[PDB]
């Protein structure tokens, strides 16, 4: 919920509000509220995708969720803090954004290396010893024997 | 497509030659490295030498090097495989295989694309 | 952005030396390029189809001549549909030229390795010697890692 | 696998290209009063 | 190399089986093996060269693999035209000594 | 100065940059010209968005 | 400090190498339903 900066985490199962004492309100109250919200905001942009769904979030909340689609017995105990859910939202946001940026850095780095391989391959005939000494991190003497490179180590003058 | 044909049903007594021919149909015969194989009824297969274009050498196998002689024409598009021994073990179905090559090729297994096209089969018998 | 703008200078300065390789890398597609002054004229290289037998010749020496020899191995593109026999030579990166116009003064103590498909065919003193698979030759990597 | 060879016919002036000029780099105005 | 071994003689199978016709070698044939196929009233015909490459006119249900002294001919989707003798062929150094048996699959 | 000479090749075709145009010379003679913005481009630039 | 000079004997075909082919780039499947 980006307007609240809150992320609730349910299970994949629905919650049956019949397991809870005195839960007759929620169904119709949420139906009225969701119908008003839909008719005032998403009347022309989206369309509904089934009846309302009820999930038991973490920390003791009940989310009555109506899925949209664009035109294209016991009691529940609720904690006294939704700081954990704001933490969850913030971590999810930072994590998703940083992961997208890291993925982009990686793809660009791979493309750039694959392109600089062409410069390396095209410049070996001109100066094989310098490029082979840079690549091998060690002073060598190289020749181009056709399509291969024959290196040889250069011992330092004692 | 290309077609290679041998002599046919042959019956020769031990103590003579056979002189099996192998007429081609196309391919200019400048891209033919005629090989010869055989197997007696009840045996797998064997190899009997390869004559490469500019047909003068005709490298032979290990067991028939002193027996068989293979030659070609390059003008008639034929290949001959005379034995002249007929040791009574020369009772097989002689084939005339062919690999694609060129004159002056390298002695490399990178230039061998298998014996793609073959002959018919001779079914030679050596007995009286 | 600064690094790309700088590597553009290396790309621009290396095109005269090898236009086809750089144009094939940039275009992500095998092409043949020429430098027509200040521009580059590319052309697509269609892959050699089937029914085509590429034969590798044994000697790199010019017939009769002794002071002149070929630079890259000669090949004979034998046909299967009966269209004859093309005779070119082995280019670079498995490019099959349809002519033998790459000659050289015949050097002494000649040793070269040429790429023939998945193998490095070896020619010593302008004659075939041996061959070795590509996966057997040792590698050096120009790639810098970013994990 | 099977090696693939190529055949490069001689180019023609039809398709001529050039290296793109260097791109300008964005000035990031990160910073507040 | 100069002498090659083979698989058992028959390897009976039915239409739709994945059969391997593994044959082995002596002196590390480096992917220089060819496979053939000879029905009882025909001439052999090329199936696989270079131990992995198919010949023009051979259905892609045939496969091949192996690099040194260990080569297999694994067929999949065995249509009812695979009941023939098969042979391994060695081209690394003359003589080209033939290999396998594998008389028939019935 | 005019110290850039060459052996006179046959079937000569070259494009030269004259300001904002690529002036075209075929067999060592002026032929035509084309603006720089009309020649197709290839980019050595890798993107990082 | 002391300058270090080198002596490069002529190479031999013993150690032959090649440029590694271009590495494939990973497809990042970041994105949820």
């Amino acid at each position: 919920m980006k307007t609240l900066s809150t992320t609730f985490i349910s299970e994949t199962n629905e919650f049956n509000l019949n397991q809870i004492h005195l839960s007759q309100c929620v169904k119709e109250e949420a139906r009225a509220i969701i119908n008003r919200i839909y008719t005032t905001r998403y009347n022309s942009s989206h369309v509904r995708t089934g009846d309302i769904q009820t999930y038991l979030a973490r920390g003791g909340f009940v989310v009555v969720f109506q899925p949209l689609l664009s035109n294209s017995n016991r009691t529940i105990t609720t904690t006294s803090s939704v700081e954990f859910a704001m933490l969850q939202f913030t971590y999810d946001h930072i994590q998703e954004h940083v992961n997208e940026m890291l993925a982009r850095i990686s793809s660009s780095w791979c493309q750039l290396q694959n392109r600089e391989r062409a410069l390396w391959s095209g410049l070996f005939p001109i100066n094989p010893s310098a490029l082979a000494s840079t690549i091998l991190d060690q002073r060598v003497k190289a020749r181009i024997l056709g399509d291969v490179i024959s290196v040889s180590n250069c011992p330092e003058l004692g | 497509q290309v077609q290679l044909v041998q002599s046919g049903a042959e019956v020769k007594k031990p103590g003579s030659s056979v002189k099996v021919s192998c007429k081609a149909s196309g391919g200019t015969f400048s891209n033919f490295a005629i090989s010869w194989v055989r197997q007696a009824p009840g045996q797998g297969l064997e190899w009997m030498g390869r004559i490469m274009p500019l047909f003068v050498t005709s490298t032979y196998a290990q067991k028939f090097q002193g027996r068989v002689t293979i030659s070609a024409d390059a003008s008639t598009s034929t290949a001959y495989m005379e034995l002249s021994s007929l040791r009574s073990d020369d009772t097989a179905m002689y084939y005339c295989a062919r690999d694609i090559t060129a004159p002056g090729a390298a002695p490399t297994p990178l230039n061998f694309y298998g014996m793609d096209v073959w002959g018919q089969g001779t079914t030679v018998t050596v007995s009286s | 952005c600064q690094l790309q703008n700088r590597e553009r200078a290396l790309w621009s300065g290396l095109f005269p030396i090898n236009p086809s390789a750089l144009a094939s890398t940039i275009l992500d597609q095998r092409v043949k390029a020429r430098i027509l002054g200040d521009v580059i004229s590319v052309s697509n290289c269609p892959e050699l189809g089937s029914d085509t037998r590429i034969i590798l010749q044994n000697s790199m020496r010019v017939s009769g001549s002794t002071t002149r020899c070929y630079s890259r191995p000669l090949i004979s593109i034998v046909s299967l549909n009966g269209s004859g026999t093309v005779e070119g030579q082995l280019g670079t990166d498995n490019e099959l030229i349809m002519s033998r116009d790459l000659l050289e003064p015949c050097v002494a103590n000649h040793k070269r390795y040429f790429l023939f498909g998945h193998h490095y065919v070896y020619y010593e003193d302008y004659r075939y010697v041996r061959e070795i698979a590509v996966h057997d030759v040792g590698m050096i990597s120009t790639y810098v890692d970013l994990n | 696998t099977k090696p693939t060879f190529y055949v490069c016919p001689p180019p023609t002036g039809s398709t001529i290209v050039r290296l793109e000029p260097p791109r300008t780099c964005p000035d990031y105005h990160l910073g507040k009063n | 190399d100069i002498q090659m071994t083979q698989s058992p003689s028959t390897l009976s199978a039915s239409v739709g089986d994945r059969v391997t016709i593994t044959c082995r070698a002596s002196q590390t044939i480096s992917t220089w093996l060819a496979w053939y196929q000879q029905t009882p009233r025909k001439a052999p015909k090329l199936m696989i060269y270079k131990a992995s490459i198919l010949e023009n006119g051979v259905p892609s249900r045939f496969s091949g693999s192996g690099s040194g002294t260990e080569f297999t001919l694994t067929i999949s989707s065995l249509q009812p035209e695979d009941f023939a003798t098969y042979y391994c062929q060695q081209y690394k150094s003359y003589p080209w000594t033939f290999g396998q048996g594998t008389k028939v699959e019935i």
